[PDB]
DNA sequence: CACCCTTTCATTATTATTATTATTATTTTTTTTTTT
């Protein structure tokens, strides 16, 4: 739980695959893992082809993988974990709107990893830092890092309800874009800039931009009840085997 | 564009809040601005206006004033015999003033050549004052038709260089000192955008 | 001196990911600093620590700098901003066929490799920032006064610092403790926005090598 | 080491931002729904914090070249201009990562964190061009800074704070420009011009029947493949603004400045914020003040000699070992 | 080459404004709601920064002809007078995908993001017309560079550094010039004029009650669209100087070749619109390469080395590229 | 061997917009120089 390679070993339980070399001399972190790779333990030499463009997001120089970070830089891995969310017992799918509710408003209590893809795929497996603590998630989207606190999530919900309590029509107070990529994510609406409070305005400035991205997930017309993932550990234990 | 060019000029803030439209009050009132100058002042001073009937109307408003001191130039009155009569009555210890226009702006030396090898007590002129911008003050054919080309940016630009004309009379050597600059034209402590050029010139000097 | 720092920037700047404690600042300058005095070739680790600030030590080690994380006043809307990188294709084509350049492949590829056009949006703030600390005031104004901007990705020209004022404030004025801490840090620092996290504490708040369970808040 | 560089637009700026931006026939930007409206895509524009008519600051729109594309832009300057032909002479080529270093600054020679030794990290931010766009793989810091183009404007008033209120534009900054693209297919017309078609008559007229049956099926759609005919817009910057340009040496060497000042000199036949065939972007520089000194002349910069040799000595020095071994090692 | 071209319009210059614009029988544009208002087509406008007094710097409309206008005017005037010529005097033919890229950029709308082969991006770069307007379906960078026609203005001074603050205009610049569009049978007058009406006189007569009876409908609406429709629009005047800035980013002698060809093609060309009315008819006065002026008033009488590098690329000329150039990746 | 190329995964699900606003109209009167 201590780092994102421990979603190899402690869920989804694989092997190396044994064509590792064992680590010899002062040791040094996996450029992937983030994980301190000690004598003894499995090792592969860098071998990333020109396409990996998540080494601006290496976590250190030594050029060595470590064999859990060697399982997370598997295409099943890369494409299975894409959409999904990580717990002491197993792997969610964090794909669902209500999926998302479920993660930032009551999350799960386990020491967590929140991993969701801006693309196709990438390597955003092994950049994120795991999440001890309820309250501040780190949770990586596309090539960025984000922060949610579910706490301000929930909060940010009440108002986007009780500025929309008894009228027909569903009006955001705030635009977010679910890509995360307009110029206007982030940007008040006319309409919540007439219904939005001077302090609940600075408030929802004052979000993160994780959050940011998050309650564009919640914030639609038809607001989701947080509901628990289906299962895909079992599912990504059948794609990586 | 050197520093010593502008370093001994002294700028300063005083000047005449009636603009000159060729009125009498601007003249007795510009008059009153040019009394004291040339009552501050140790030495020469040449005040440059702009219109022969603004120097008119100066010259009787400053003559019985300032009695002898004063030295006009009219149709009968040309600039090189004032330059010969500035720089007598400057021998003679007492300290003229001029109402020069014309030549007076443009092409004059100013400095004591009975001074060569010491610029620091140089004491021709003191106080230069510009009474006006000079607008208009070429009128050839040629440079009627360019601004007719052109429209007010080829007036506007020959304004600013007969002002800088004017007012390269003060600085002719580096050592001099104490050198008094005095701008009267109301345009320039108004919010006129047009004369805007006059004012980077006179960004030039401080204090 | 128990004072407080804040900062008004012309240019809006990157706004920050996770906290950026004062400290994390402060060092950089005393590199770039040394790297004024003691040339380019030096190890950056050896004056990282070199700060005018106090230390706080938790109770197993553990030590951190005694600032704080830069909070943000917002002048202005929350805004994203798009920046590429793409190689030029046409140069490259052009210097393939001079035989300047040398790459076998003859087709690139957008979606990764060298010519991977690429495009990613950072959110921006353009604000006043504050932060506490504990510390002498005269290094912490030389420093500042060598800074130039503040915020990430400088070398496009963000977040630059139009003016700094840095003064003195009472003791309890001032939580310097609204910072990435070590966990075994005093219940008295720790509040309820601070929470359990895998972050750095100290130095370089990059470095993944050094991050370890810490009690930090969030932005 | 500050450079600033003022120029002057001679065609318009158009640095195009992201999102589907709306436009109806008239100048309203992004109308509601239900009217017609077409495509547009603007140029880059952010808030800025003017203090403008009062003493509070306020968000404004202030329209722009982001600092990435000059960057960008000054370093292309460099390697078309001085990095190409010094090079070229000596005969030294360039291989995958030295290249995608040199021109992209991408790490894409190996795509793993390169540990770079003090030595090597001294020499290649000594080197001058290695000095300035450090990156890719050995991760180095850069000792040229690139200040977004500010035009001096009021809403960039407080960013240009002292000695820009002289010639310093008020008002609307940009400008819709429309764009069609039209069917040829349609502007066809005489046997003669119509002979040099592989199937000339009948091959025209079954695109223009395939152009019929498309416009019926659209047609038919709203109560996927489109034709040519496409009518568009984009927002760009008038033409003839004075723009601004900060350009920051942080403890450079000679030769750098010499390799940015000779960029300043070569960069007039280079452009701008794309849009090349519009042919945007043009510009002269009115002015280059070295750290507050203008040292811009007409016919390039005059004075700044010692920046001049040091540049002239290092692109003597010029190698394709150093960018190697920036690259791959 | 940085070719500037100076270009004198004989008869006025029509590129119509996209918008809603009107104007009221006086000639005040755009009136204020409840006056009598005709609709009016502007000529194409620029705002541009301009030296207004001094230093009083402003944006003021001036009025062009856009650069991808005079862009695509001098594409088809190289493809109308070189390209296809010299490409149907030999057996060579173009498929209607390849005409369409060799016209409109692209074969079709829908462009294929996968990109192009180096030896591909560099064949078509040393093409003379291709590496000048680079479109296809993968987008290559044509190294063409065409500017907007500007008039020599006092509004253009900063455009135009020095050289031509002489043969420059200033003041209003424009002329709205009105249109009729009268009713024909209306003008009938007697059974000699109306014989080539099928039914003569009842058909006419037919006619005439359908337009009354439109007039009434559409007293009715104010208190199915006729003929009369009088209306204006506004043109640049003619007999002004313009300059045309056409750059080439490292060309090949035969394209600026190919671009001084299509110069010499230049005249008896139309720059902008108002087909029916002959605006856009011009003169070159001034064509000068890397500054050097090279226009006679027979023809180039210059920049002989591009002649015939363009001479000998377009004997070379042939489909293959061209058919290369609009295959898609995809298709 | 390094490189260069081809094809797998996910299923998200509404979608606010910056409502900012856009094309002009101001002076003014010298008197030089040193050529045929
Ligand atoms: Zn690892």
């Amino acid at each position: 739980m201590r780092y994102p390679s421990d979603i190899v070993d402690q869920v989804l339980k694989a092997g190396p695959d044994k064509g590792l070399l064992t680590w010899e001399g002062v040791d040094a972190a996996c450029s992937h893992c983030s994980r301190p790779i000690q004598n003894g333990d499995l090792y592969s030499p860098s071998s990333v082809g020109a396409f990996f463009s998540d080494t601006r997001d290496l976590a250190s120089t030594s050029r060595s993988i470590c064999w859990r970070c060697v399982v997370l830089r598997k295409k099943p891995m890369l494409y299975g974990l894409s959409a999904a969310v990580v717990t002491q017992d197993g792997i969610y799918s964090i794909s669902k709107d209500v999926n998302k509710a479920w993660l930032f408003t009551t999350p799960p209590p386990a020491p967590f990893l929140v991993v969701h893809s801006s693309s196709t795929m990438q390597h955003l497996s092994w950049r994120t830092p795991v999440t001890l603590d309820n309250r501040r998630i780190h949770v990586r989207y596309g090539p960025n890092l984000f922060i949610v606190r579910p706490e301000v999530v929930r909060k940010a919900l009440s108002i986007a309800d009780r500025v929309n309590e008894g009228q027909k029509k569903w009006v955001t107070p705030v635009y977010f874009d679910r890509k995360a990529a307009a110029m206007g994510h982030g940007l008040i609406t006319r309409a919540g800039a007439e219904m939005l409070t001077q302090e609940e305005q600075e408030f929802f400035q004052s979000v993160t931009p994780g959050e940011r991205w998050a309650l564009s997930y919640l914030m639609h017309s038809k607001r989701p009840e947080p509901e628990v993932g289906e299962c895909i550990t079992e599912k990504v234990m059948t794609s990586l085997n | 564009h050197p520093a010593w060019t502008t370093a001994p000029v002294l700028l300063h803030k005083e000047f005449c809040a009636h603009e000159p439209d060729d009125s009498p009050e601007w003249a007795t009132e510009c008059a009153q601005t040019i009394q004291g100058v040339a009552s501050t002042a140790q030495g020469g001073t040449l005040v440059l206006c702009t219109s022969y009937q603004n120097t008119e109307l100066l010259a009787g408003r400053l003559g019985a004033a300032l009695g002898d001191r004063l030295i006009v130039q009219s149709k009968t009155s040309s600039a090189a015999t004032c330059l010969a009569q500035f720089k007598a009555k400057h021998k003679a210890g007492i300290r003229p003033v001029w109402l020069g226009l014309g030549a007076a702006w443009t092409g004059i030396d100013l400095s004591d050549h009975s001074l060569p090898d010491n610029p620091e007590l140089d004491r021709l002129l003191s106080d230069l004052v510009i009474t006006r911008i000079p607008v208009g003050q070429n009128r050839s054919l040629t440079h009627e038709r360019r601004t007719a080309i052109g429209g007010f940016r080829i007036i506007s630009q020959e304004a600013a260089w007969h002002f800088r004309q004017g007012l390269g009379r003060l600085v002719r050597r580096p050592g001099v000192t104490h050198k008094n600059l005095w701008v009267l034209d109301a345009r320039i402590y108004g919010g006129a955008a047009w004369v805007a050029p006059f004012r980077q010139i006179l960004d030039r000097y401080k204090k | 001196v128990n004072l407080k720092v804040t900062i008004d920037l012309s240019n809006p700047m990157m706004e920050p990911g996770d906290l950026l404690h004062l400290d994390a600042l402060l060092g950089a300058l005393r590199v770039s600093r040394a790297r004024a005095e003691h040339g380019d070739a030096i190890n950056p680790r050896d004056y990282h620590y070199d700060l005018p600030l106090e230390r706080y030590q938790a109770p197993s080690g553990d030590w951190v700098f005694k600032a704080s994380a830069f909070k943000l006043k917002r002048q202005l809307p929350n805004q994203m901003w798009m920046q590429t990188g793409r190689l030029s294709i046409v140069e490259a084509a052009r210097h393939r066929q001079s035989g300047y350049l040398q790459l076998r492949a003859g087709k690139p590829n957008p979606a990764g490799g060298p010519f991977k056009t690429s495009i990613y949006h950072r959110p921006i703030v353009q604000a006043e920032l504050t932060a506490f600390c504990v510390g002498d005031q005269q290094g912490i104004e030389a420093l500042l006064s060598e800074c130039r901007q503040i915020g990430g990705k400088r070398g496009v020209g963000f977040g630059q610092v139009a003016g700094f004022k840095v003064e003195p404030v009472a003791e309890t004025d001032c939580p310097w403790s609204w910072r990435a801490l070590p966990a075994d840090a005093d219940p008295r620092l720790v509040t309820s926005e601070h929470a359990r996290c895998i972050a750095a504490i100290r130095g370089p708040y990059w470095d993944r090598t050094l991050h370890v369970e810490a009690l930090a808040p969030t932005p | 080491m500050q450079i600033e560089v003022t120029v002057r637009n001679i065609t318009p700026i158009f640095s195009a931002a992201p999102g589907s931006n709306y436009i109806t026939i008239d100048g309203t930007i992004n109308p509601p729904p239900g009217v017609s409206r077409f495509p547009l895509v603007r140029t880059r524009m952010m808030y800025v914090a003017a203090d403008v008519g009062d003493g509070v600051i306020k968000s404004v729109p202030l329209q722009i070249v982001p600092g990435n594309t000059m960057r960008s832009l000054l370093r292309r300057t460099m390697l078309k201009h001085v990095i190409e032909p010094a090079l070229v002479e000596k005969g030294n080529k360039l291989s995958i990562g030295a290249y995608a270093t040199a021109y992209s600054g991408n790490a894409t020679g190996n795509p793993d964190g390169v540990p770079s030794s003090f030595d090597e990290i001294a020499t290649m931010r000594a080197h001058p061009f290695i000095g300035l766009f450090g990156g890719g793989p050995r991760m180095l810091e850069g000792r040229l800074m690139v200040d977004s183009l500010y035009p001096i404007h009021t809403n960039a008033e407080r960013i240009l704070g002292a000695g820009y209120e002289n010639e310093m534009m008020s008002g609307p900054i940009t400008q819709v420009v429309w764009a069609r693209r039209m069917d040829p297919i349609l502007n066809l017309g005489s046997s003669e011009d119509v002979e040099v078609i592989n199937g000339g008559a009948v091959a025209a007229n079954g695109w223009i029947q395939d152009l019929l049956a498309n416009s019926k099926a659209a047609a038919s759609k709203k109560k996927n493949g489109r034709g040519l005919k496409a009518f568009n817009a984009h927002e760009v910057v008038i033409p003839g603004l004075k723009w601004v340009w900060r350009i920051s040496l942080d403890r450079p060497t000679d030769a750098q400045v010499g390799l940015v000042l000779l960029a300043l000199n070569k960069m007039t036949n280079e452009r701008i914020a794309g849009g090349h065939s519009k042919d945007y972007g043009r510009f002269v520089i009115d002015g280059v003040s070295l750290n507050g000194e203008q040292v811009w002349s007409q016919s390039g910069i005059t004075g700044g000699e010692q920046y001049f040799d040091a540049v002239a000595e290092a692109i003597d020095g010029l190698s394709s070992k150093e960018f190697e071994q920036f690259a791959q090692s």
